[PDB]
RNA sequence: AGAGUGUAGCUUAAAAGCACCCAACUUACACUUAGGAGAUUCAAUUGACGCUCUGA
């Protein structure tokens, strides 16, 4: 029951490209973030 | 005093000369349409089954209460009231990668 | 006429109960009315704290509705503006250069007025049942300021 | 009115990972990809592109592409934590890193003289104490291990009623956080079930009514 | 084993009226617009395939 939220979009009107960029937490877990420039990890400390 | 967000920044109106055009096809059309009604059937369907599932629970919860009232006319007075503990209560979203 | 079996067939300000109060500025909550064997909870406050802003906001449509048609009077839901985060990046070989990053962070709000145990209860787990990826639920009180 | 005092401990453990998706969702996401696309504008990556290759060419004719590769190197080096642990097992059943898709009940076998079947652990209340505080110290004592059962509130779930002398069941669940189970090699037939296991588990009718309030996902 | 029953979630409706979701506006709710899936369980007022209750 977690994809019912998951398929959404941006209702702005002027907006730039969010690309889905992972993050990794303090523990070990990636997350799709709609953000621009395509990185590919984001080291959080 | 809540400071406003959604106002779209002064970088929003000097550029907008990249991709004005938007080319597509009767294929693609019918495709997105095709794809748009089964997903809206496949929401709707899902929409029925929280629905019926969420009616069955509250018909057992109904039944719990009835017969814990013709069974104990004592233990409803403590067991409708909630006890003050979902104060801070909180719940963090799934995980995607064990780790 | 006053004296017609016809009096008072047009009334109408008996059916309504909005006399246009100054609702922008009154902090009168309702309290938890408690009583044993008829429990109510007055008004809560739920945040979904996030980086990606576009989930929220679908998350917040969702239970909106969810809440719209589960029969549940709605107070007023608003949001906070963002709070920009850098993060720092040192470099390999070298432990005194640091670098810095931008994310996002988004949180919405949204109150229900009436929450019996039952019903709240199983609004509770259905809200966490179908929990999306990525949010986070952290339920607080009405006496949030911004 | 004699009345046999018992009840119910069910097990309410939170998902880790996701349900796995569908092609549907798929062709769904990768159009709304399409239209997200269609609809952005003046993106940081798309002039950091093509402006800076307009500015080589004009000083050619008189970045983006090594920071994309060092962004794919590190996406391949970077391993993430591989999903698949309901499938490398197939045997631990009775473990918490066992099924981390959906929801698990968790039941404890116990062969009593007159009955002998598979019942969800009870609690036994006293009138001198209260519901819910028995309830959680029968869950305490028949977990013994460091667990926090949260509560989702002080009503029930489900009633039923068998006698041979009156009795009754009171069922209580409470959301799990973390998973301290400390002896996993105790001889209680304590086995993390989810749905289908639960189904098919279970045989008289008195189990059979519990599968329907339950998270079936 | 006995009883109550019988048009999708509803009908002192006979294949309709209420309901649901998706796409556009909205911080959000909501109106509106543009669309979708829905039923008389069987053989001629009768008997039996589905649900509930009373039991063991």
């Amino acid at each position: 029951d977690s994809s019912r939220a998951s398929l959404t979009r941006v209702h702005r009107q002027a907006y730039a490209r969010l690309y889905p960029v992972l993050l990794v937490k303090q523990d070990g877990s990636t997350i799709h973030i709609r953000y621009r420039e395509p990185r590919r990890m984001l080291a959080m400390p | 005093i809540p400071i406003e967000d959604f106002i779209t920044p002064l970088k929003f109106l000097d550029k907008a000369r990249e991709r004005p055009q938007v080319e597509l096809t009767f294929e693609e059309t019918e495709r997105r349409a095709l794809l748009l009604k089964k997903w809206s059937l496949y929401k709707q369907q899902e929409r029925k089954m929280e629905r019926d599932t969420i009616r069955a629970m509250l018909e057992a919860q109904q039944e719990a209460l009835e017969e814990l009232q013709l069974e104990s006319p004592k233990l409803h007075a403590e067991a409708i009231k909630r006890d003050p503990n979902l104060f801070p209560f909180e719940k963090e979203g799934p995980h995607y990668t064990p780790p | 006429y006053k004296t017609k079996p016809t009096h008072g067939i047009g009334k109408y300000k008996h059916l309504i109960k909005a006399e246009e109060p100054k609702k922008k500025k009154g902090k009168v909550e309702v309290r938890a009315i408690n009583l044993g064997t008829d429990y109510e909870y007055g008004v809560l406050n739920i945040h979904l704290t996030a980086y990606d802003m576009t989930l929220a906001e679908s998350y917040a449509q969702y239970v909106h509705n969810l809440c719209n048609s589960l029969s549940i009077k709605v107070e007023e839901s608003y949001a906070m503006p963002t709070k920009t985060i850098e993060v720092l990046q040192l470099q390999d070989q070298g432990s005194k250069m640091l670098l810095d990053s931008v994310l996002t962070t988004h949180e919405r709000v949204v109150q229900i007025s009436g929450l019996s145990a039952t019903f709240a209860e199983i609004f509770l787990e259905i809200i966490q049942s179908s929990l999306p990826e990525g949010v986070r639920l952290s339920v607080k009180e009405h006496t949030e300021e911004d | 009115s004699p009345w046999r005092l018992l009840g119910a401990l069910c097990l309410q453990r939170p998902p880790v990972v996701s349900k796995p998706l569908t092609p549907l969702q798929e062709e769904m996401a990768s159009l709304l990809q399409q239209i997200e696309i269609e609809r952005s504008l003046y993106s940081d990556h798309e002039l950091r592109a093509l402006d800076e290759n307009q500015r080589l060419a004009k000083k050619k004719a008189d970045l983006a592409q090594d920071l994309e590769d060092m962004w794919e190197q590190k996406f391949l080096q970077f391993k993430l934590g591989a999903r698949i642990t309901e499938a490398d097992e197939k045997n631990d059943r009775t473990s918490l890193n066992r099924k981390l898709d959906r929801n698990l009940v968790l039941l404890v076998r116990e062969k009593f003289g007159d009955q002998d079947v598979w019942i969800l652990p009870q609690a036994e209340w006293q009138p001198g104490e209260t519901l819910r505080g028995t309830a959680e110290r029968t869950l305490a004592t028949l977990s013994e291990n460091n667990m926090e059962a949260k509560f989702l509130g002080n009503a029930p779930c489900g009633h039923y009623t068998f006698k041979f002398l009156g009795a009754k069941v009171f069922f209580f669940k409470a959301l799990l956080l973390t998973g301290d189970f400390s002896q996993a090699g105790n001889k209680g037939h304590h086995v993390w079930v989810t749905k289908d296991e639960l189904g098919d588990y279970l045989k008289p009718k008195y189990l059979a009514q519990v599968r329907r309030f339950v998270s079936d996902l």
